[PDB]
């Protein structure tokens, strides 16, 4: 089987840093890409960039200034970041699997447990 | 480094006799490229400069003594004096020069 | 994903398998500018060492312009420069400039429309403009040159150094640079603009997982200096089809194994080299220097590519297949050779020539017979033939050897055709036909002759 | 100027004309000599970084000046390299440096003359003993070793800098560097020397037009590092001819109509490329590298080009004329395959592939039918065959289309000859003939049938 | 020593002796490795111009390791690497590179035996990582962030300079680099390499007198980044013949004096090219690019190179010698044309075609007749055939013209062949038999017509 | 004929510098190797370098540190120096010849007059 764990905190002061992690186990990052979705309450998904098999990396045109993503792949985890967060942006953040360069992907298939977080002070 | 073997240290022996000194090396001295063998044979008489006497173990230098005749094969090369003179009273290297160069111990000749 | 080589010694021709392509089908032309400063005038006297490198520097600066002039006097400087030479020409129109400068102004990278009705992203990769009359032409203008920081110096050419490197490169190519280099555009900046390509997301994904394909396959081509702007346009590739199931094709000469001298025909598949599927066609690349090949997807490129239909590649497994007619060149040099597939190595041994395959370890182990034969790339990592010494590669994969009566036996010697550059099987056929009508024509000659 | 570039469907073969040709036919050898310092000992003992900054910079330059020094023991590294060499043999002579570094003592050009009875002009391009030995050396000589500013460093470094390219582009070309860089030679000194070869004023006023050219047709060969003297010879082209009116042909195969496979009968003529006016005769270039284009200029090497008769001119609009014998080839793929002309494009069709014309704005516009079809380059914008894609040029200016028979019709399919290369049409008439003797013969012997 | 350029007027060609040779039957691959330093946070908080230089070029530095990532994602990156890319996946391996980094502590070179069974040499080219680490680091972590001095930052780029430009050269060549530059591995350094190689002493002599074609012969394969490692493969020749005996063959075409048009039959030996003696055997190179020739030994590889039994030796004296067949062309095309040799110039002129033979100061001194000739190179010093002008190389040494009867003449030009791209003697005398076959049948024919 | 001159001291205080020069008449130095081979009293002969016709060395392993050897075509000369020398160096210095990449050549013919160095202070 293949799983997601995510790590760290979810709860973060306005206008500052929210860091976290998707350690992934079952297979290797070196084949999979790795998106990062985002719920907010009483609302429909939206996307907040990528990273793909080959260490790039292509944010949203909205948070492209913001958000950042990087992986490692010897430790097969993912690293997501953003900066300037405000009252908005409480949500809940899925590190979201892919496949490849073909339609027969299972698009967003294994999602992670899923982390709540709620942009206060 | 390929080292040189030469034997025996010393060789004593009467003018008109036969002195034969055998010389062996650690690794095969025989080239692949031009199909040779790079060993030479040199006489130093006492407070003199060397001077070639065989390369090859077949070819001499030019102006050298006839009676200075070696032959030999692979890594077993030998020597041989077929008429030992008063005045060749010297000491013999046996040298390779194929992937360093090196020398052996010295075959001394003493004449009775 | 999985590379299955298969060796048929029918024609003993090696065809890969399993290969995941993208090929290139268009071009985008992205209008890299560099703001200039007109400047050509110096008032300040000034005769320290730290003035007069700086005053080297302008002119080093000064003469990297005009040099960039004389390029645009050259300019225009298929399919590979036209869109490029289009724009250089529209840029070269009244107020495109202009437009160009206003929209980039605000930001480093814009969308601009232009008036030939094509829009196109234009992206200020140095900003020189700004350097030079902020930071130097206050202190060039004031008759003290007062320049107590070294530092500048070193920074100014520092942000000078892209600019000559730039130049230079140009002038040695008259403005038409390839493979794209780091300084026409940085990797960085290329990722960058990877994004604000209109794209689907499997290409931005896939010319970001392979980048240097991508400077391989690129071109900048100058387009004009005026007006304190330094224009060129980066032709980035554009992969329509990607993951497209691709593979490679090898061939070596098959000769009669006859010992006597003269005997020997010999029978080499040509359609040597790639194949990709495309919009249900098959995209043949005979060129092997177009196809660059990664680890498993062969990237390719159609500027020079054939069309063919599908069943062309019911050839590869059947020779004799009616639906596509295979190529095949009909010499007699049986010259003893090899060629190094991606999971082995064939050879091919004629005449009194001796072929050795041998391990690293186990030193000289294969012996080859005449003919030619198939040999694994696991266990055997090298072969010489003659004197000659090919490297068989340690890729790793299945390889599947197939037996498989040899095509030149089924062929006489004698009406055999020579020296066919490129023939087909109907082809060779025809021509085996009509060899044999002048044979029968003979036969009724020598009839007539007996009955008169 | 007004390039009236004609199409003929006779042969589908486009003629452009007026071009106004500038032919090389040799050269002019500078001796680029720049002045060495011959220093070996350093005598300076410091810790400082500066000091060791220096060290590091001036053991590059000693390093620079072995490499140079095995390059010279490469040395002597047609007509590409024998007047470099010439003067490289002449340099190695006893007194040959000797006067050349004496008679430049005053000025940074002369024109000298050595024992070869040749006289050439000698630029003295960089003078690195006069810095070494006035600013460096002092430094060095003291025991005190007080390197005074950091931007002493600076310019050391820079002034060095050209030598270590220098060096390097010849390490890595083996003394031998094409095209001349701006480190061998910049533009604004090539631009200098060119007014005082001893040429035309028409000479001096189109190497002034195309510097590009220029080095893009030069060469810089390493001659001798002696006597604090490293020369090289920068052997700059020389124009004998100037406009001369030039014309370029570009070839489409022509074949048969016939849907059926095997019926098709390809004719290319095979004098494609540039012809060029000169004293009286066609010198004709067969490939196209060696002729570059710049805005109706051609620029062409004489080297690989041939001469011939001016009767081959009347060969573009008349291919039965019998004062010339036109080169063509005989084949039989029908690949459909298009060639972009200057003013249009030709596109041969045959079998069941697609052709289509389209203009960015209106889509695809034109269908192509069988056989070789030629098309403008004003409202149609993109040609697609099969799956690929070809332009066609923007270049502006008259194009005339001229109604012609295909000449494939007159030649029979069954006597057509095949896979031949450079046949001639008065090369094809008696092989047919024969070919119809071989028939009249066979003709006698079903009559040796009948009549016995 | 001498070279003894022989010419035979028999077929015209030009066969030159007394070249040494040096053929190329190895590959030595050293890792070379370069420490670097595993830096990705910056924790300075100033403003500082120097601190804004330092900050740039620990960025370009980094940039230069991400590309690097790259070109390592790109590799694996046919002997040329097939032994160069079995050390970059060994390297892979967990613990290669720690034995490698360990091993190089004490020492800057070092053997070190690998999990492949297999001992390279390692050379610690440029120690980054300690420079990184002990100089800009402590500057870095310091909340301050006080440049000592702008030298530190002279040296900082000095430094990472090397880094940045093999960088730029992998980009640009995607790893795979060649010539190998000064960058790759300087010249005392390769030096070096050749001392601590394993060979005959005569290989480190013959190395040491040529290093410019040891390194056009060169390659550099990136292998890996990783472990604060950079390891490139750079696989050196291996020269496993020395001073053997080679000699090169000029071939020119001959073809009939005959004036009048279609009668010119034109052979021209296709054997040209370089031969050497190897283990009692010839080695054949079919192209001059492989071999490059310095002033008497013709540095060669027999990575192309083709075995022949000796005696092919007595073709080039005896073209109808029953020991070897020899290999020429029979083509129509009868163009006056010049190939210049090593001692002079073979030169043939056929139809109205004009040649002239002129030395520099007696002006044009010679007239050509039909038929190809030999000119020697003293005494002549310049060949113009129609409007073409080649020279003749002046180099020094013995030249013999032999008298010789062409052997087109003993061809009849009705039987003779056409457009055969590369015939034999036996060849040609079996196709002539067979078309004499042919007319005597025809004959038996024409005698049918009687007889009865 | 052909013949080598040696020059220079040979007697050397330990632990400094000793150079040697060796001029070669008869033959041209571009032509023929020059090698350096040494003899303890009361030993044999032993290899102390080499430099080519090229103006490359190869220095002994043991005395490459130290050893340093270079020629000039124009006066045919040959320079010979060694660093650090101490009590054991004693011994007699000979600037002898070569022949050419091939087999055929007389390996150590003409060997100087010899130069005795005495390392003591």
């Amino acid at each position: 089987q293949v799983q997601l764990k995510q790590s760290g905190p979810g709860l973060v002061a306005p206008s500052q840093s929210l860091s976290i992690t998707c350690t992934v186990s079952g297979f290797s990052l070196t084949n999979y890409d790795i998106s990062w979705i985002r719920q907010p309450p009483g609302k429909g998904l939206e996307w907040l960039g990528i990273i793909w098999t080959g260490g790039g990396t292509y944010y949203n045109s909205a948070f492209m200034s913001r958000l950042s993503i990087s992986k490692d792949n010897s430790k097969s985890q993912v690293f997501l970041e953003m900066n300037s967060l405000q009252t908005d942006d409480t949500a809940i953040y899925y590190c979201v699997r892919a496949g490849a360069d073909y339609y027969g992907s299972s698009p967003l298939a294994y999602w992670g447990q899923g982390t709540l977080v709620t942009v206060s002070s | 480094d390929i080292v040189m073997t030469q034997s025996p240290s010393s060789l004593a022996v009467s003018a008109g006799e036969k002195v034969t000194m055998s010389c062996k090396s650690s690794q095969s001295v025989l080239n692949s490229s031009n199909q040779k063998n790079y060993l030479a044979w040199y006489q130093q008489k006492p407070g003199q400069s060397p001077k070639l006497l065989i390369y090859w173990a077949s070819t001499r230098e030019s102006g050298v003594p006839d009676r200075f005749t070696g032959s030999g094969s692979g890594t077993d090369f030998t020597l041989t004096i077929s008429s030992v003179q008063a005045e060749d009273l010297a000491v013999y290297y046996c040298h390779q020069y194929l992937y360093s160069y090196t020398f052996g111990g010295g075959t001394r000749l003493e004449i009775k | 994903q999985n590379i299955t080589e298969e060796f048929y010694q029918s024609t003993c021709s090696a065809v890969s398998k399993g290969y995941l392509g993208a090929l290139r089908t268009g071009w985008y032309t992205s209008v890299i500018t560099i703001e200039l400063s007109n400047i050509k005038k110096n008032k300040c006297n000034g005769t320290d060492a730290k003035i007069k490198l700086i005053k080297q520097e302008l002119d080093k600066y000064k003469n990297a312009v005009t040099d960039l002039q004389l390029l645009m006097q050259s300019t225009p400087a298929g399919s590979a420069i036209c869109s490029g030479v289009a724009v250089c020409k529209v840029l070269h129109l009244e107020g495109e400039v202009n437009k160009i400068k206003s929209a980039l102004l605000s930001t480093n990278k814009a969308v601009v429309s232009l008036s030939n009705g094509v829009s196109v992203l234009t992206f200020k990769v140095l900003d020189l403009k700004n350097y030079i009359d902020k930071q130097l032409l206050p202190i060039l203008n004031k008759q003290s040159c007062s320049i107590p920081n070294i530092e500048t110096v070193i920074e100014f050419q520092q942000k000078n150094n892209r600019l000559l490197e730039i130049t230079r490169e140009f002038s040695v190519n008259a403005g038409v640079t390839t493979p794209v280099s780091t300084y026409m555009l940085t990797n960085s900046e290329l990722l960058s603009l990877i994004n604000d390509m209109p794209i689907t997301n499997d290409q931005k994904k896939l010319m970001s997982n392979n980048v240097q394909i991508v400077r391989q396959q690129s071109y900048s081509i100058m387009c004009i200096i005026k007006e304190e702007v330094l224009a060129y346009v980066v032709q980035l590739p554009l992969y329509g089809v990607i993951d497209t199931p691709c593979w490679k094709l090898h061939t070596s000469p098959l000769c009669t194994t006859n010992t006597k001298e003269g005997s020997n025909i010999c029978l080499t598949r040509t359609d040597r080299g790639w194949y990709c599927d495309n919009a249900g066609s098959v995209s043949f690349f005979p060129q092997a220097e177009t196809c660059k090949v990664q680890s498993n997807r062969v990237f390719c490129d159609t500027m020079n590519s054939r069309t063919l239909p599908s069943e062309v590649n019911l050839c590869n497994v059947d020779i004799f297949n009616p639906k596509y007619d295979c190529k095949i060149m009909t010499s007699k040099t049986d010259v003893s050779s090899s060629v190094i597939t991606s999971l082995g190595a064939i050879v091919s041994c004629y005449g009194k020539t001796k072929c050795t395959a041998s391990n690293k370890n186990r030193g000289i182990i294969k012996t080859f017979s005449n003919g030619c034969d198939y040999v694994s790339n696991k266990g055997v990592d090298t072969v010489s033939v003659g004197n000659t010494l090919y490297c068989v590669n340690k890729q790793e994969g299945q390889s599947l050897y197939v037996k498989g009566e040899p095509i030149i036996n089924f062929y006489d010697p004698l009406v055999f055709p020579s020296d066919e550059f490129d023939a087909s099987i109907s082809q060779v056929n025809e021509k085996i036909n009509q060899s044999l009508a002048f044979i029968r024509k003979s036969d009724e000659l020598l009839s007539a002759i007996g009955g008169y």
